[PDB]
């Protein structure tokens, strides 16, 4: 289910799900690097009726995974609220900014 | 008996040309600009733009400018962010201009890669992830200024009524205006009053741009205006796109490059969809609404054919529409747009099309 | 015969892999890429080398030698992909072989498109 | 409270891994190796290989070797042809080995990028367009020898029974054998007698390779043989793959990496299609034929599923087939192959698949 765009954690994913790319929700595929920075989303968990802070770190330094492409936009805002924005490459400040896939890291409520 | 030659120019005249910016997101290091003839849908050529390229045509119509990122070994090695100058007719590379390694990497909104009205300066968005605006002096072929005043702001709206002024949208709901000197350094700046509520009524960044004012649509279908006939920007709004019967189906705007203004008529084009709710702000157009900006009323509505981005040609009364892969050509000389033709397969992943400047 | 000048033909016919002279083409037909059968699209460069072969002309009944030059130094055109193999042979007959990049010796070897140049009878 | 981490290794064991070389011909500057688990079809990772990459796994299963071309600005700037060494488990770049700028740019036949049986040398095809074979000393990370003796020949067939010996196929219809000294320079060489007629019965380059011999199929369904069990190469052929019913229906071979040999049984696997004529030699498989090479008779024929390339694993008695986009897994422990599974969308444009080595 984590490989579905509909999965509740993925509510502001623009990119390829790292769990389809040889990694997981919380691990970059081998030989790709986590972005230290990220857009943030607020997602509703249907299992406990609570909302959570999700961090959308990219995995960087390999070419596009191409698998499980998502474009979900819950609470996403334009570049004037930059850390809520998902139309930019969150690899932008990595040693290599080439975009590989996106993770969905649970931060807190 | 026959011999193969290079050195050739685009077959169709510049007035026939459009530029489909293909991000090729599945293979984002091989982004490119596809050049098409809008009158017959013929493929005329292309400009390679490496990783996540951006594009615009010089205001005089002689050059194409690209912005892109290279690395020594693509996925490793030293980064070079650059602007490139390409000849518009030959589609050959001419000049590379060095940028600091922080040019915006992101989807192809017009406002990320622009120029001053006089054509003398390229004006671009930086993100490191701190934001600033970068100024490139075209005649010099150099980066000449980092507008750090624009921190916490996003995107570039040039003022058509001034040689070298532009605005940007700021996190406080206001606009920041930058006026450049002749050397491309900030000569003056001004900040508007709050135009929109960032939390309650966020606007799409895409301007419906007039000679002396810019209109902006909101997530909930409101309209905001920034008037720059004077040195200080005057802000107004909102007024609603929706009449009473629209409100039942929860019609809202959705798309990327989602609005346009036909300057002579004051008609604003907007991509709309029914059943709007949180997270539907990038949904394809079910419909294109045509609004009179003066009377603040819809004058026409047509089917949207899943479009996401558009552009307008003032001189020929045309609207281009783009669903990501296909380009539709509309005649907009009358309030109701007429569909002229569809260019299929113009791109694999494009969110931006532009006309070659004529007049 | 008119059969010999693609410039004079209907575009839909010249831009097809079944067009009589495109008989050993591997790649994107230049005539779909902003060029013509005998001109590189703007900003792409002719390969000085090529694979070669003969094609039968169903129209005038004769056989022709074709030189299959590429245009080089821009990224893949991506339009009108052909993979015809009439009289193509493996790399131990190297100039009859079309599974290599005939842009390989160009100043920039990036493959853009390919075409079919009429050498003669 | 979750934390994102990198530095991880391929999650499945080596013996489950396959390597699908995706040329991505539509965007050939972004070719890549897709790493798959053949047992369940899970994508395990990938290695980026720029323009028209080629790939193999080190004989010892520890490293992945790629061969590719870079330019400083991709479509302009100086050329760099390289081999790269990558960790097989971490899928990370380790080392670049400079090559002369003439490495073969072409479709991914096995025989363009190989290694010696001892695994100490990488043996690669050059085309400038004059042909030669390049030797890379793996441990020294240097290109060490240029085999211009191989001019007018094509591709590398390593002899599994000798540590540093390999053959290539020549325009005279015979084979050239090269034996390397401990330093990668050519110590000796020999030319076989003519194996096939170049004009009348050209063979596909892909060997069905045994420990001490190799079989080749021809455009017209004949089989040829090179025996290197002894001091000099002994050649034979033709024998036909075709019986009378076969010939009447004009069955012939078609594909790229189109043959395989199961060494234990002597079974040869060949992609075949009916209605063969000039120009069909790369046609998708209508069928896979299984030939017993001692008795010279077909023991099985099954649906081709449009396959174009294949590879065999000895220990697990497996055959993979590949139609450009999908990988099919077959159990070949019995004369009749059993279809185990299809991996869908394993590549966009792949003509080569390889098992991780298990010996
Ligand atoms: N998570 C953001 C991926 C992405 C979204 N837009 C992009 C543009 C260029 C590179 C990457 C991206
Ligand atoms: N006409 C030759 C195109 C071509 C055929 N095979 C290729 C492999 C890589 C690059 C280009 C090619």
């Amino acid at each position: 289910e984590v490989n579905s765009c509909d999965y509740w954690r993925h509510c502001a994913v623009d990119g390829f799900l790292c769990s389809c790319c040889g990694g997981t929700t919380t691990t970059c595929p081998p030989g790709s690097t986590p972005s230290p920075i990220s857009w943030i989303g607020t997602c509703h968990n249907p299992h406990d009726g609570k909302d959570y802070l999700i961090s959308y770190h990219d995995c960087c330094g390999k070419t596009a995974c191409g698998r499980c492409q998502c474009n979900t936009q819950t609470r996403e805002r334009p570049g004037y609220e930059f850390f809520l924005h998902n139309d930019v490459n969150w690899c932008m400040a990595n040693e290599n900014s080439t975009f590989h896939c996106t993770t969905s890291v649970l931060v807190g409520l | 008996r026959e011999v193969l030659t290079g050195g050739h120019s685009v077959s169709a005249p510049q007035e026939n040309r459009i530029y489909v910016m293909d991000s090729v997101f599945m293979h984002l290091t091989e982004s490119r600009v596809h050049v098409y003839d809008y009158t017959n849908g013929k493929f005329l050529g292309m400009v390679p733009t490496a990783f996540n390229g951006h594009v615009q045509v010089s205001n005089d119509g002689k050059k194409i400018y690209t912005m892109t990122t290279y690395h020594e070994r693509i996925t490793r090695g030293k980064r070079s962010d650059v602007v490139e100058v390409w000849d518009a007719d030959k589609l050959t590379f001419e000049k590379e201009i060095s940028l600091p390694p922080k040019r915006v990497q992101g989807l192809n909104y017009d406002g990320l890669f622009r120029q001053t009205t006089d054509g003398k300066f390229i004006v671009l968005q930086n993100a490191s992830p701190a934001t600033s605006i970068g100024i490139v002096d075209v005649a010099k072929g150099d980066y000449v200024e980092d507008v750090t005043a624009a921190a916490g702001c996003w995107s570039v709206i040039p003022q058509p009524n001034r040689p070298r002024s532009f605005m940007t949208i700021c996190g406080d709901g206001g606009l920041l205006t930058i006026n450049l000197g002749e050397d491309g350094k900030v000569a003056s700046q001004s900040r508007s009053k709050q135009m929109f509520s960032v939390k309650d009524d966020p606007i799409f960044i895409a301007p419906a741009l007039d000679k002396d004012k810019a209109h902006f649509v909101s997530y909930y279908g409101n309209v905001y205006s920034a008037d720059f006939s004077g040195d200080e920007v005057k802000v107004d709004g909102p007024w609603s796109l929706l009449n009473d019967e629209d409100k039942a189906k929860n019609w809202v705007p959705g798309g990327y490059n989602l609005v346009g203004l036909h300057r002579a008529s004051g008609r604003m084009y907007v991509f709309m969809h029914p059943d709007g709710k949180e997270g539907t702000h990038k949904f394809p157009a079910a419909e294109i609404w045509v609004m009179d900006t003066k009377t603040k009323q819809r004058v026409a509505r047509i089917p949207g054919r899943d479009a996401l981005s558009m552009t307008i040609d003032q001189q020929r009364n045309l609207m281009l529409t783009l669903d990501g892969g296909n380009v539709n050509v509309y005649d907009i000389s009358q309030p109701e747009p007429k569909l002229l033709r569809t260019i299929e397969g113009a791109a694999e992943a494009s969110l931006q099309v532009q006309f070659h400047p004529v007049g």
